[PDB]
């Protein structure tokens, strides 16, 4: 219990906490400076794409056909922004999670991609790039359905994310 | 309850015969009659002892579990538990988290209980070792007739009649004797027999003759009684009472201890309750602000510690076992550090518990043996023509013998059939002269008047060895002044020469001065009888004497005294160096006592009590000023009649003390005196006089061989080897380790704080939890442990004999620099060693920190499998939960990476790393690479990211708390150094543990 020096004990947490945390702010400036601004060090969590959807739980650009990749060039600063291609029971959008520069390959239950878009450039590369119906006469049953994508590229993970490449949700629609 | 006892007793022994018989409504000759008997008996009731209250319940067990510290564990599994509960009004995860937590606790508690208390579950045991101790039967007189009955019906009143070889049943007025002696060690702590007899000798009941006491055996004779006191009323039982059912209460350790759980607990709860109302400012209701409250129990709680802590005693002590200093309880290992006071008995303690000869006076000179067990001294005198003429009377002059038993044991040690001073004269020759049997031999014996009690001397004629004389030598001994009156020359050198008048002083001389010592004085002398006055055959007549018993030849005078084990005198200097207080407590008489004092040191050289100086200055005893004699001796007829206020100021006032003549309880009042005072007791001692003593120190010590039953089952701790000396290793193994314990303090807690902060940023940030409740577990239990435990075997940074005791209330084991150098300091550079890592992992799968805040309610968020990384990819649940699992895995490491450095700087307070070599502990060392391998295992080996969730890491991801690692390595480094050298001021006043 100090009786004088508190302030022998507050000088010093505000040029010592001060220090450490100007130090700190050292070592992550330093980290951030070797990182490219365009793609990340390791793609590898992102390894295989997962499939998501829109069910919440366009000019410039150009005119685009069902063809083969689509190269943009290197992931690079000089070109300016690498151009983007252009596209009572619900409606369901799915889309493949974005990942740089990966090319995703091609070249009864119940009653109820085109290359030319990859590869994805990555955001600073390519600000608005965008990516890539169940009409059904069952109504008053709880339906389930997975949707799946194929490839080579492409792999599930039945154990783990099972977003990996596939969906699994349960539609409705009382009338 | 316990303070009558404390007092003496109360007699009377100087009350006649009838008169007594009037209190007790009893019969002299016929005793009493049966009817009478019994009903004395309803009255009073058994003469047994109340079967030891105190009855330990087995579920003891349950003691261990509790204590303070095992019970934050408690409350904080049932936390842990009540958390789930709260939970189950959802979905929830908890599954693995929140009761395993809980359970984890539950399971140190209980773990952390069954280890210490089997290591406890040795040692119990005293009033089964107390009533080892009791006769069975009794002869009593009743109607007029005598029956041995069962002891347990004697009462008050009636007559008993004990012969050589019994018990005493019960306290008893003596009526009737004769030759009976007594054994009173169980109250002096004396064996060598008393005589009872029918008139009272002295005031003191204690000292009569007419009072036999229970507890004791009569040694020989025959002899009858009125019971005084029967039961837990005699005098012994009273000290009985006095003990077992003693209360053993806590020890400094663990004092120490329960004071941590209360800065731990303080800080817990004041983090735990304020991570409440921070919630709340934010937006989250009682619902959520009450989880986290809880949820905060744990980063708090080293789970961790209890099992370091044990570890850490357990492996002192097993370095003590080596020392072969046995150590029946785990908190004792510390103990010993603190003692500040020994009481320690004299016979049998600090001595050997035997008895030898001293020094011889002849040819006009004092002589000086030696009295050492394995004799370390030097031969005093071989040469003289006095000396063997001596010898010769000692050994013949002698009816002793040692046992068979024995070659093989040195001669001082071997065991003689005789008395005491017979024994000492055998030894005496045995060693220096020759085998005695070959002596005893060759002068056969012819004719002996044994020792009489009336002539007070024993003589011999033998027939003279030498075959060319074998005419007749007669040899005797007995008082010294009794010789004199019996001689008419002196053998000085080889001739005799006429006690002159000026030779009766120097003799007179030699008397005086060797009684003085306190030793026992017996005379020599000899004659050569004229071969022409008994022939070859002759008769002599130990019946009459038709030969001389005066104008014979004075030989010389023979003294003795007794020594102390060996280890003593030192064991008692490096004590007080120490700065501890020894002081002396024995049953035995004051010269003696004193003489061994200044022996071993207790007393220093030319300290003085007030009669020594009355002694030199000439004077009488009051113009000595007490005060000026630092040192006492109090004899306990003096002690029995002080107020406990006056001996609480003896015990200030004097240094160096000595109690001689004391009783149990004096032993005992002594000890509480001391204790008044607030300071440790280590009571050290042998018999059964030591048991209550012993019963009351804080810690009692017994020697284990010598020891009676008595000591050892009163006693925690045993000196198998008997060695003093184990004593001072004793206080020593409670230091070092002190000052380790706070270094594995520091070590864990450090860890506590970047366990912790991830939480909070998470809870403040909203950012993606950084590290689980699960990683935690694994630095606690597991990495931590080797290093932690790894503290112990670290070395002094300074020479801690040279140091004072510890005062226990001002300094903590843990206090609150430890805290702030662990929390406020270190922790904090280890936290952001740790949240490097988990900006890293994330920034270089997508998602850069600015991104990170906000996020995890669509983090967690099930739902979305979209979640956008900066780069714009799209994520699911799974695979950004994949992301998140190898963070916590990074962060785990991060600590591990910085615990190094934690445990570098924690294996000194004050010392450099340099200095100190943090490279001779062998054991750290194992621990730094016995923590990474763990880390390294946890993360590679697969099932693991299933079991426990931890995700393999790249190779980058290691070396990410490195800068953190160094910077705590440099900054401690740099605080010490800066300690050292201004020792005075304010590093040292802050951050020194």
């Amino acid at each position: 219990r100090t009786l004088s020096r508190w302030v022998w004990i507050s000088l010093y947490y505000v040029a010592f906490y001060v220090v450490m945390s100007g130090i700190f702010a050292l070592c992550i400036y330093v980290l951030m400076r070797t990182i490219d601004p365009y793609t990340p060090d390791y793609q590898d969590q992102l390894k295989s794409p997962g499939v998501t959807l829109r069910p919440d739980v366009q000019e410039g650009s150009i005119n685009c056909t069902s063809e083969k990749y689509f190269f943009q060039e290197s992931f690079l600063a000089p070109n300016h922004t690498k151009f983007s291609c252009k596209f009572g029971k619900p409606c369901f959008i799915i889309k493949m999670n974005r990942i740089v520069k990966f090319l995703p390959g091609n070249s009864d239950g119940p009653p109820l991609y085109s290359l030319h878009y990859f590869p994805y450039y990555g955001k600073k590369a390519q600000p608005h790039y965008s990516n890539p119906k169940l009409l059904n006469v069952p109504r008053n049953r709880d339906v389930v359905i997975v949707c799946k994508i194929l490839a080579e590229h492409v792999s599930f993970d039945n154990p783990h994310d099972p977003y990996e490449g596939k969906v699994e949700f349960k539609l409705k629609i009382q009338k | 309850l316990e303070n009558m006892k404390k007092e003496m007793e109360i007699n009377d022994h100087q009350l006649s015969v009838a008169e007594l018989e009037q209190k007790y409504q009893t019969s002299a000759t016929k005793g009493l009659s049966a009817s009478l008997a019994a009903e004395l008996l309803l009255r009073d009731g058994p003469n047994a002892l109340r079967p030891p209250r105190g009855t330990p319940e087995y579920v003891k067990f349950a003691r261990q579990l509790a204590g303070g510290l095992q019970c934050l564990m408690w409350v904080a599994a049932a936390i842990c538990l009540i958390a789930f509960a709260i939970q189950a009004s959802e979905g929830d995860l908890t599954t693995d988290d929140n009761l395993y937590l809980a359970l984890a606790l539950i399971a140190v508690v209980v773990v952390t209980g069954c280890f210490g208390y089997y290591q406890e579950f040795k040692s119990t045991n005293i009033i089964a070792s107390f009533k080892n101790l009791v006769p069975q039967q009794a002869t009593v007189i009743r109607d007029g007739d005598k029956f041995q009955i069962n002891a347990d019906q004697l009462v008050v009143g009636d007559l008993v009649e004990m012969k050589g070889g019994d018990r005493v049943p019960a306290d008893i007025r003596i009526l009737q004797a004769q030759g009976r002696k007594v054994d009173n060690s169980s109250l002096t702590g004396e064996s060598e027999p008393q005589t009872r007899s029918p008139e009272c000798t002295h005031e003191s009941p204690l000292e009569t003759r007419n009072i036999a006491f229970f507890s004791t055996m009569c040694l020989e004779g025959t002899a009858q009684g009125l019971v005084v006191n029967t039961g837990d009323r005699t005098i012994i039982g009273r000290i009985a009472s006095l003990a077992s059912g003693v209360e053993n209460e806590k020890t400094p350790i663990a004092i120490e201890i329960e004071h941590f759980v209360d800065i731990i607990a303080g800080l817990a709860i004041l983090f735990g309750a304020t991570f409440f109302i921070v919630a709340m400012c934010i937006g989250y209701t009682f619902l959520r602000a009450m989880v986290f409250f809880m949820a905060i129990v744990v980063a708090y709680v080293p789970e961790g510690l209890l099992a370091t802590v044990t570890v850490c005693l357990s492996l002192t002590a097993k370095r003590l076992a080596s020392k072969n200093c046995v150590v029946k309880n785990l908190e004792a290992v510390e103990t010993l550090g603190s003692t500040s006071v020994i009481c320690s008995d004299k016979t049998g303690t600090l001595t050997q518990n035997r008895m030898t000869v001293s020094h011889l006076w002849f040819d006009n000179h004092i002589h000086s043996a030696d009295t050492t067990e394995d004799q370390s001294g030097q031969t005093f005198d071989q040469s003289s023509e006095t000396w063997r003429a001596l010898c010769r009377v000692l050994t013949l002059c002698n009816r002793a013998a040692f046992k068979s038993g024995q070659d093989a044991v040195p001669v001082p040690k071997r065991i003689v059939i005789g008395d005491a001073s017979e024994t000492a004269l055998l030894k005496f020759s045995e060693l220096t002269l020759g085998n005695a049997m070959g002596y005893r031999e060759r002068f056969p014996k012819v004719c002996e008047i044994p020792f009489n009690s009336t002539n007070k001397f024993q003589l011999s004629i033998h027939t003279l060895e030498d075959p060319r004389d074998p005419r007749h030598v007669l040899v005797m001994k007995g008082a010294p002044e009794r010789v004199l009156e019996r001689c008419s020359s002196i053998l000085i050198k080889g001739q005799e020469l006429p006690l002159d008048e000026q030779w009766r002083e120097a003799f007179q001389t030699a008397y005086l001065s060797l009684g003085g010592l306190g030793e026992r004085v017996l005379g020599f002398c000899q004659l050569y009888l004229s071969e022409k006055d008994y022939p070859p055959g002759y008769a002599f007549d130990v019946e009459a004497m038709n030969f001389p018993t005066s104008g014979l030849s004075f030989a010389g005078l023979v003294s003795m005294i007794d020594p102390p084990r060996a280890t003593v005198p030192d064991a008692v200097l490096k004590c007080r160096t120490a700065g501890i207080r020894v002081i002396m407590v024995t049953g035995d008489h004051p010269i003696t006592a004193k003489a061994i004092a200044a022996s071993v040191g207790i007393i220093s050289e030319g300290s003085e009590t007030v009669e020594d100086i009355a002694a030199r200055l000439r004077v009488p005893v009051d113009q000595v000023n007490r005060k000026d004699a630092r040192a006492c001796v109090i004899n306990g007829m003096q002690l029995k009649d002080m107020d406990p206020s006056e001996l609480v100021e003896a015990l200030r006032t004097h240094p160096e003390m000595v109690f001689a003549r004391t009783s149990p309880q004096q032993k005992l009042v002594i000890v509480e005196s001391c204790q008044r005072l607030g300071a440790i007791v280590a009571v050290t001692g042998d018999g059964v006089n030591d048991s209550p003593a012993l019963k009351k120190a804080d810690i009692g010590v017994a020697m284990g061989i010598a020891g009676s039953d008595a000591a050892k089952n009163a006693a925690d701790m045993i000196l198998l080897d008997d060695n003093f000396a184990s004593i001072v290793t004793g206080v020593e193994q409670g230091r070092l380790i002190f000052d380790n314990l706070k270094k594995s303090i520091a070590y864990t807690l450090t860890k506590n704080i970047p366990e912790l902060t991830p939480y909070l940023i998470y809870i403040t940030v909203s950012v993606p939890l950084p590290l689980g409740c699960i990683t935690i577990l694994f630095i606690e239990l597991c990495t931590d442990i080797f290093p932690s435990v790894s503290l112990a075997y670290e070395k002094a940074e300074s020479d801690i004999m040279h140091l004072r005791p510890r005062n226990p209330k001002r300094d903590r084991l843990v206090n609150e620099p430890l805290a702030a150098y662990s929390y406020f300091q270190i922790g904090a550079i280890q936290s952001f060693a740790g949240f490097t890592d988990y900006f890293t992992a994330m920034a270089q799968e997508g998602w850069f920190p600015l991104l990170c805040v906000g996020l995890r309610p669509q983090w967690e968020n099930h739902h979305l499998q979209d979640l956008q990384d900066s780069y714009g990819q799209e994520w699911t649940f799974g695979q950004r939960l994949y992301q998140q699992y190898t963070c916590y895995t990074v962060f785990f490491i991060s600590i591990e990476m910085c615990q190094i450095a934690d445990v570098l700087i924690r294996k000194t307070r004050r010392l450099s790393a340099f200095q100190q070599g943090f490279f001779r502990n062998r054991i750290l060392v194992i621990a730094i690479v016995f923590q990474v391998c763990i880390g390294c295992f946890l993360c590679y080996c697969p099932g693991m990211p299933n079991i426990f969730n931890f995700m393999p890491i790249r190779f980058q991801w290691w070396l990410v708390p490195m800068p953190f690692g160094l910077l705590i390595f440099v900054y401690d480094e740099i605080r010490k150094l800066g300690v050292r050298c201004c020792p005075g001021s304010w590093w040292d006043q802050e951050l020194y543990y």
